[PDB]
RNA sequence: CUGGGGGGAGUAUGGUCGCAAGGCUGAAACUUAAAGGAA
């Protein structure tokens, strides 16, 4: 009855694609050979978020906690709130909701409450400026991540209002057979519960690395003053590179911690962004998952998107293996017919997806 | 079922606290709605 | 022990001891103008002198003589220095209402603590190297968390001027002696005033805490030097 | 006998840059000079109840019960935590 | 080569990348900051990346259909 | 030195685009100085 996976890798993508496809899965051996074996609290609260979003889906955790049974149900949405734990920020829970977000009965108006940022997760500016435009040109038109207040780790206390309100039928078929020309490069440097000079130090470091490329650099600056600052000191920086003729974007972020020089963090995020531009072609290394997920749940046509050589990795092909494991589809990597670079063009024939939850 | 009017409010510690700090704001700004002698 | 470093009003530094006579050596032209504050490192081999010629300088002990090797010129008259008690930070108080925290190992300019609103006297770094104090002529001492440079309290003491402020050895309690003939004992957790000691008659210019145990001496303008112990 | 205002001025002269002493003194005089949030009976041979505190816990209890039932009302799934 | 390597599913993904030459972590793998500093001290590597209605709908859908054929 | 919407006097506005309130300043990450304001 159940499609069986092993191990606690790609856990959110497995539960998300099972909710999209409507197929009952089992995930077996959730870190069974470990000292505290089983599911952790942040992924258990992600399961609670899935039960909040859907309706009629039965999730069945075992005694030992090392295997989970997800029999999915209808995405209904509604208005909710999610008090996610301190182990993961709000980006860890709003990232897998952007897949399920445009395919529900009622529009997503959720506000997550917890830590805003993390080193190894998505931020508010990451989710917004990077991951909303790829949905914005995959077919949705009204999506917004609002910050009402933001909380840096460890105490956090920041709330984030994810509101999507375009309930599309299916995402359109992508046709990106080009490398998009980067028109500008902008960003946002944020700081909470610290001095307002750290933001300008971060901005000056990032722009002194960026100054030798002949484009236009613009980094916006926000210090957070008052109750909107949260319960902990923190600061961070997120740059995007913006192709304006099509709308594409390539982002890179990080946050500082106890003992971190802001010019160091600014130049680090600037060089990390330029390396993402190098290893990128029409997507980012982190915008690539939901890009090819929307290409695989588009119409029953061929949609083609250009990628480069260095975007192929163990993460990307374990994504492709999980996609084929759930709903039996392959990607076809055809190479381009010009040879100053190594770029494939991934053509995916999408499954015949519609959202059948939206009332007619 | 539908009901005719709202019930009489129960007076708890939260509503006495809110009412008292309202009174304190008025009484430290001298926002008094008294009669003024002609 | 048995050895004293000292800096004078004019551009001179001096070294003395306990067993022998006065002068090991003096260094004429140790600074261009008035020296204001020096600090040893916790091992003692390397000391820092900040002076009103808008410079700080570093000195090493070569064998028992002083070796000037590096000098950091600022835009403004530095008037206090301190290092952390674990060789980690160099916090220097400028005349321009701010302090700067550097890394000793890089001259890295970690932090700039700002917002005191008059020129700023004595600093102190805590034993865990996490919490600093900042005294000034604004009649208040500010507590700063050194990890992100974030302020914690801005407690108003001492209605004339806090001349000096010093931690205890092992705790986050501290003392502050001021220009209005009073020393004051505080804690760094509730930020109460533990005690308000009232024995001097005039401006208390300095105080020094024991390295271990924690009895504190205070010395003032009425030519008095007095000891403070536990009950 | 003497006024509550006269006894309140006497209590302030009694209690008199420390903070927690003022927090303690203010909370003490507030819960002392607020007599309408206790209830007193008459001993026929005395604070016998705390009406506002009992009311607020009795209504916050059913408030969270009502929000829990409103959350349950049109659900059909549930995680089955066997741990 | 690469598609057969991806969908040949008895070999590890790092073995696919090795014989061609993990998603809870959202931000991707970068180098050390020092290696990236010496790599991107230069800038010239990426300077060329930097710088009627009814018949209209039918034309869009026939354009998609000819894309379908020429990519089949 | 050719180019033109449609009367006069008003009224309303759950539409769209704007401009605009708070609230002693200093003063926030700091319940913090001097000085000023107000009464």
């Amino acid at each position: 009855k159940y499609t069986t996976f092993q191990g606690s890798q790609n856990f959110r993508l497995r539960i998300v694609l099972a909710t999209l496809s409507g197929k009952p899965i089992k995930i077996e051996k959730i870190r069974s050979g470990d000292l505290n074996p089983g599911l952790k609290d942040y992924e258990v609260s992600f399961l609670r978020l899935i039960e909040s979003v859907t309706n009629g889906s039965v999730i069945e955790i075992s005694y030992t906690g090392t295997t989970v049974i997800y029999r999915p149900g209808i995405i209904v949405g509604g208005a909710s709130t999610h008090i996610c734990p301190s182990s993961k920020p709000v980006g860890y829970f709003v990232e897998p909701m952007l897949y399920l977000a445009p395919f529900s009965k009622k529009k997503f108006s959720i506000l997550f409450k917890g830590i805003t940022a993390s080193h190894n997760d998505a931020g508010i500016e990451a989710i917004k400026w990077g991951l909303m435009p790829v949905m914005e040109k995959f077919g949705v038109r009204e999506c917004a991540l609002h910050t009402l207040k933001r909380g840096s780790p460890p105490l956090g206390g920041g709330e984030v209002h994810l509101v999507v309100d375009s309930l599309i039928a299916q995402p359109i078929t992508m046709h990106e057979i080009d490398r998009p020309i980067i028109s500008s490069i902008t960003g946002v440097a944020y700081s909470t519960r610290v001095s307002p000079s750290l933001v300008n130090r971060m901005i000056d470091g990032a722009k002194k690395v960026l100054k030798n490329l002949q484009c236009e650099v613009n980094i916006t600056a926000d210090v957070w003053r008052g109750e909107n600052s949260g319960k902990s000191p923190g600061w961070g920086i997120t740059l995007v590179a913006q192709s304006k003729q099509k709308g594409w974007s390539y982002f890179a972020e990080d946050i500082g911690d106890a003992g971190s020089i802001p010019e160091e963090l600014g130049e680090k995020v600037a060089c990390q962004l330029l390396e993402e531009i190098s290893k990128s072609a029409a997507v980012g290394r982190n915008q690539l998952p939901l890009a090819i997920v929307y290409m695989v749940i588009g119409k029953e046509d061929i949609g083609r998107l250009r990628i480069n050589k260095e975007q192929i990795d163990e993460r990307f092909i374990i994504l492709l293996r999980d996609i084929k494991k759930i709903f039996n589809t392959e990607v076809f990597l055809k190479p381009v017919d010009e040879a100053d670079n190594e770029d494939m063009i991934a053509t995916i024939k999408g499954i015949g997806f519609t959202n059948t939850s939206k009332k007619i | 079922f539908d009901r005719t009017a709202k019930p009489v409010p129960v007076i708890t510690s939260e509503v006495t606290e809110s009412l008292e700090d309202m009174i304190r704001r008025r009484i430290q700004d001298s926002n008094f709605d008294d009669l003024q002698r002609r | 022990g048995l050895l004293v470093i000292l800096g004078t009003r004019n551009g001179e530094l001096q070294l003395f001891d306990l067993a022998s006579s006065s002068l090991l050596d003096t260094i004429e032209d140790a600074h261009d103008a008035a020296i204001w504050s020096l600090d040893l490192t916790s091992d003692g081999k390397r000391l820092v002198t900040g002076s009103a010629d808008k410079t700080v300088k570093f000195w090493d002990f070569k064998v028992l003589k002083l070796h000037h090797d590096t000098t950091l010129e600022l835009t403004d008259d530095i008037l206090c220095v301190r290092v952390s008690p674990d060789d980690r930070y160099l916090a220097i108080s400028l005349l321009d209402n701010t302090v700067k925290v550097f890394f000793l190992d890089s001259m890295k300019f970690y932090l700039s603590l700002y917002g005191h609103k008059l020129p700023v006297l004595s600093i102190d770094i805590s034993f865990d190297s996490k919490m600093i104090i900042t005294s000034s002529a604004d009649k208040n001492i500010k507590i700063w968390g050194l990890d992100f440079g974030d302020c914690h309290k801005s407690l108003f003491a001492h209605q004339d001027s806090i001349m000096n402020v010093k931690f205890l050895p092992q705790s986050h309690n501290f003392f502050s002696c001021s220009k209005d003939a009073v020393v004051k004992y505080w804690d760094g957790e509730k930020f109460e005033c533990i005690q308000k000691l009232y024995a001097h008659q005039s401006e208390v210019w300095a105080l020094a805490v024991a390295t271990d145990g924690g009895f504190v001496v205070s010395s003032s303008h009425d030519h008095s030097i007095r000891i403070w112990e536990e009950t | 006998a003497g006024s509550q205002l006269k006894n309140l001025k006497a209590a302030l002269k009694a209690r008199g840059y420390d903070r927690e002493e003022k927090k303690k003194a203010i909370a003490e005089i507030r819960e002392e000079f607020n007599p309408f949030e206790i209830k007193a009976a008459r001993n026929k041979r005395i604070a016998v109840g705390k009406p506002g505190i009992s009311k607020q816990i009795g209504e916050e209890q059913r408030k969270r019960a009502f929000e829990a039932r409103k959350m349950m009302k049109n659900k059909r799934g549930g995680v089955i935590d066997k741990r | 080569n690469i598609g057969k390597l991806i969908y040949m599913d008895n070999i590890s993904p790092e073995e696919c990348i090795r014989r061609w030459r993990d998603l809870e972590k959202f931000v991707p793998y970068f180098d050390t900051f020092e290696k990236l500093a010496k790599k991107w001290k230069s800038v010239d590597a990426i300077k060329e990346r930097f710088l009627t209605w009814y018949e209209l709908q039918k034309a869009k859908i026939s354009k998609q259909l000819e894309i379908n054929n020429i990519e089949y």
